[PDB]
């Protein structure tokens, strides 16, 4: 299991960050994927790696990885941004290893 | 545009089994690999199992390893359930695991990779209780 | 005119005998070639990818990433046997002729026929064909052989084998250059391997056009093309097989003590004790002469490493042997590396009334005993002190690596200046006729898939395109595709190919093998009840001589 | 020895020596490179 924050909190068009992290070994070498899960819907792909988007998805969305930790930001928040986050990966041990996810919320 | 559609849950007795589908339409389903991940009430994604373009390999988590099974025909995926327990009670999805990664934006340079999901299917109810 | 046929179909192939036991033989080949318009006016680039199959460990002989330049023009290839030859004619070369010799080649097209689908818009749909007698077929003939030779009996699409089944022809395709990397791996193996497109280096891009390099020959319902007569320059294809190994090259030992009474335990001794014997080896330090370590004049056949795959800018790759396997005549099924393994639909042979798109398949055991089997030499130390024991011999049983299924046969090549070997034979009748030699300063001895090879050119290949039938909306500034008039054409192509064979000659006391009809084979020569026809594969080296 | 082998031509000041035309009869030497390995060969397979 990938570690992260239960949620997370803030304002309308602030600019935020999130974060996954595991074990370099698996969350290093292998691409890491950030997946929106609204109320009511299955998970959306936010972010496919290389801070590429896929097809219908908000440019807001922007990720990076770097060893352990992996970052998801939002370039401004909006009020349909109160959701789930969820990170994913490859694990060596050739598994396939979500976080705990982030319950980002807006005040 | 890509559609994915699951079917097959329902109620269901504990130590039962079941067999669930994933139909897929609008892309070539033959080329992508293919994961069930499941989510139990209010918790986090557990992967269920994956398997790839061929049915050469599938592969399983230890929770489900050993009662559970994953199949293809082309056309549409299947998880075969046996020993099904009271925990097993979840909603499941079918995701295509993107299987290429492009390194630049206009992407004339692509790489292999894993553990990432590009799209997913509408996701189907399971309960097993009396 | 349009009432005016400007050709006649010609399918019989005829024997003249010239003096001094050569034949001429002629293979008059007709065909009627249907062609839908191409998908699309414009040249793509294509890059193919299947990382899913090879993104699974283990997998890396699956691979099929590339990339090519889809044309819309669509290629007429004859370069295969079947095209030329049925099989009574095939039997008749195989069991009388001794060598072949590919003389000319020539073709043309007549009769084209242009044909537009308007389909109505009743309620109940229904189309309507009309012949647009202004419409052209685009004929392109590549005479001077500036595009890239793409062979099509290699993927199984060259015309039918059938006279009276109308054949299509294969959109052109050929490759654009691309660099890979496929760093091996076995299921097993932790993590993901390096597997990257890195895409095309700029200094080995050829991008071909057939309107820029190609003269191209407009053609109505009255006209009619002709390639004229090409004259090859290949080498001779012997029709027959070669049984001596170096086991029985020379002149046997002189057996001083022969079998007295008929029997299957009366063997012949050659009574001297081995160290005794006279005679002469490569080896300076043993005084053991025999029908092993006797010195033959050189070695026929030479082991390469099988099933070996080979990287380079394009990835890996499966390195070609030029050889047969031993002991595989017993048994189709226990062929291995080395035998060529044909994959064919049912134009080229399959039961024409067969359900489902399986090939049909077959692996090709060449009749020739020049090959080897690995089970069988081993190495062992320079000593030669005998019996060996296990520190002073190398045995295919053991391991390379520490990997148990992999021994030392597998890395071994005894290719070298001593080496003989003979050239591919043909494969009937989804064989290749001829290809194209290298560009290469230094050329092979030899090509794995056609037994003639073009020396200094081969005929031109000969390209097919319905020409844009435009509808009056047309606008080049529109970035969508441009609208056609849905448009086929129908064209009968007839090509003649001439050989020159020698008849064989009895040279023995006991007759040699002979392909014959027999009741197991009976029915694959004779169409079904329901129209059913097929064309089984024939071997082409039935006739043994002698090598030394 | 050079002495034993070739002979040898004393120049002075004033002297001058020119060993005539020599005319080669080497293969061409191309300069063109060529990228296409194996897996670039022939036709490729058709994209359905």
């Amino acid at each position: 299991v990938l570690t992260q924050k239960a949620s997370v909190s803030g304002s309308l068009g602030q600019t935020i960050t999130i974060s996954c992290t595991g074990t370099s070994s698996n969350i290093g070498h292998n691409n890491v994927g950030w997946y929106q899960q609204l109320p009511g819907r299955g998970p959306r792909t936010v972010v496919s790696g290389t801070n590429s988007r896929p097809s219908g998805v908000s440019d807001r969305f922007s990720a990076s990885k770097s060893g352990n930790t992996a970052t998801l930001t939002i370039s401004g928040l909006r009020a349909d941004d109160e959701a789930d986050y969820y990170c994913s990966t490859w694990d060596d041990s050739l598994n396939v290893v979500f976080g705990g996810g982030t319950h980002l919320t807006v005040l | 545009e890509v559609q994915l559609v699951e079917s097959g849950g329902d109620l269901v007795k504990p130590g039962g089994s079941l067999r669930l589908s994933c139909e897929a339409s609008g892309f070539t389903f033959s080329n992508y690999h293919m994961a069930w991940v499941r989510q139990a009430p209010g918790k986090g994604l557990q992967w269920v199992a994956n398997i790839d373009s061929g049915g050469f390999t599938t592969n399983y988590v230890d929770a489900v390893r050993g009662r559970f099974t994953v199949s293809r025909d082309n056309g549409a995926l299947y998880l075969q359930m046996n020993g099904l327990r009271v925990e097993d009670t979840a909603v499941y999805y079918c995701a295509t695991m993107k299987t290429t990664y492009c390194i630049d934006e206009n992407c004339n340079s692509f790489q292999a990779g894993r553990g990432v999901f590009d799209n997913w299917g509408q996701g189907t109810l399971v309960t097993v209780s009396s | 005119g349009v009432g005016i046929s400007t050709g006649t179909f010609n399918n019989q192939t005829e024997f003249k005998f010239l003096e001094n036991g050569w034949v001429y033989i002629t293979a008059n080949s007709s065909r009627l070639v249907h062609l839908n318009m191409p998908e699309s006016e414009n040249y793509r680039r294509v890059v193919v990818n299947n990382l899913d199959k090879t993104a699974v460990n283990g997998n890396m002989a699956l691979d099929d990433t590339h990339a090519e330049i889809v044309t819309p023009w669509s290629l007429v290839d004859a370069n295969a046997w079947g095209v030329w030859f049925n099989p009574g004619d095939w039997q008749l070369i195989v069991n009388t002729m001794s060598e072949l010799h590919l003389v000319s080649f020539e073709q043309e097209i007549f009769n084209v026929v242009l044909k537009t689908v308007s389909e109505s818009a009743t309620q109940p749909p229904t189309k309507v064909y009309n012949n647009d007698l202004t419409a052209s077929l685009m004929v392109a003939l590549d005479s001077n052989n500036t595009m890239p030779f793409t062979p099509a009996a290699m993927r199984s699409e060259t015309l039918g084998f059938y006279p009276w089944k109308p054949t299509i022809p294969t959109p052109w395709r050929y490759y654009f250059q691309w660099d890979r990397t496929l760093i091996p791996s076995h299921t097993g193996t932790s993590g993901t391997p390096t597997n990257i497109y890195h895409g095309t280096d700029p200094d080995d891009v050829q991008f071909y056009t057939i309107e820029n390099s190609v003269p191209v020959h407009l053609l109505r319902t009255g006209d009619e093309f002709a390639t004229g007569t090409f004259f090859f320059d290949c080498k001779p294809c012997r029709l027959t097989h070669t049984w001596q190994t170096n086991r029985a090259l020379g002149l046997p030992p002189f057996l001083n003590s022969l079998p007295q009474s008929e029997g299957g335990t009366n063997f012949g001794y050659i009574g001297v004790q081995q160290d005794k014997r006279r005679g002469v080896t490569q080896m300076g330090n043993t005084n053991y002469i025999t029908e092993a370590t006797i010195m033959r004049p050189a070695e026929v056949g030479y082991s390469a490493p099988y099933y070996s795959f080979e990287a380079s800018t394009q990835g890996p790759f499966k390195t070609p042997i030029a050889a047969g396997r031993g002991g595989a005549q017993t048994d189709e099924n226990q062929a291995a590396d080395g035998d060529p393994r044909y994959a064919f639909g049912r134009q080229h042979g399959q039961k024409t009334t067969t359900t489902g798109e399986t090939p049909e398949r077959f692996t090709y055991i060449a009749h020739q005993d020049t090959g080897r089997y690995p089970e069988g030499d081993w190495i062992q130390n320079i000593n030669f002190n005998l019996p060996v024991t296990d520190d002073n011999v190398l045995l295919p049983t053991d391991p390379i690596g520490g990997k148990t299924g992999i021994n030392y046969t597998n890395i071994f090549n005894t290719y070298g200046p001593l080496t003989a070997l003979n050239n591919v034979p043909p494969v009937y009748p989804n064989g290749q006729i001829w290809d194209k030699e290298f560009d290469t300063d230094l050329k092979p001895r030899l090509h794995v898939n056609a037994p003639f090879v073009c020396q200094n050119n081969c005929p031109g290949q000969l390209f097919v395109k319905v020409a844009p039938n435009l509808t009056n909306q047309y606008d080049p500034d529109a970035s969508a595709n441009m609208s056609r008039i849905v448009t086929y054409s129908d064209f009968w192509w007839k090509g003649k190919l001439v050989f020159k064979a020698k008849l064989r000659a009895s040279h023995t006391w006991n007759p040699i093998q002979q392909m014959s009809i027999n009741v197991d084979n009976q029915f694959n020569y004779v169409p079904s009840n329901i129209g059913g026809m097929k064309i089984v594969y024939e071997k082409s080296q039935l006739a043994p001589r002698k090598l030394y």
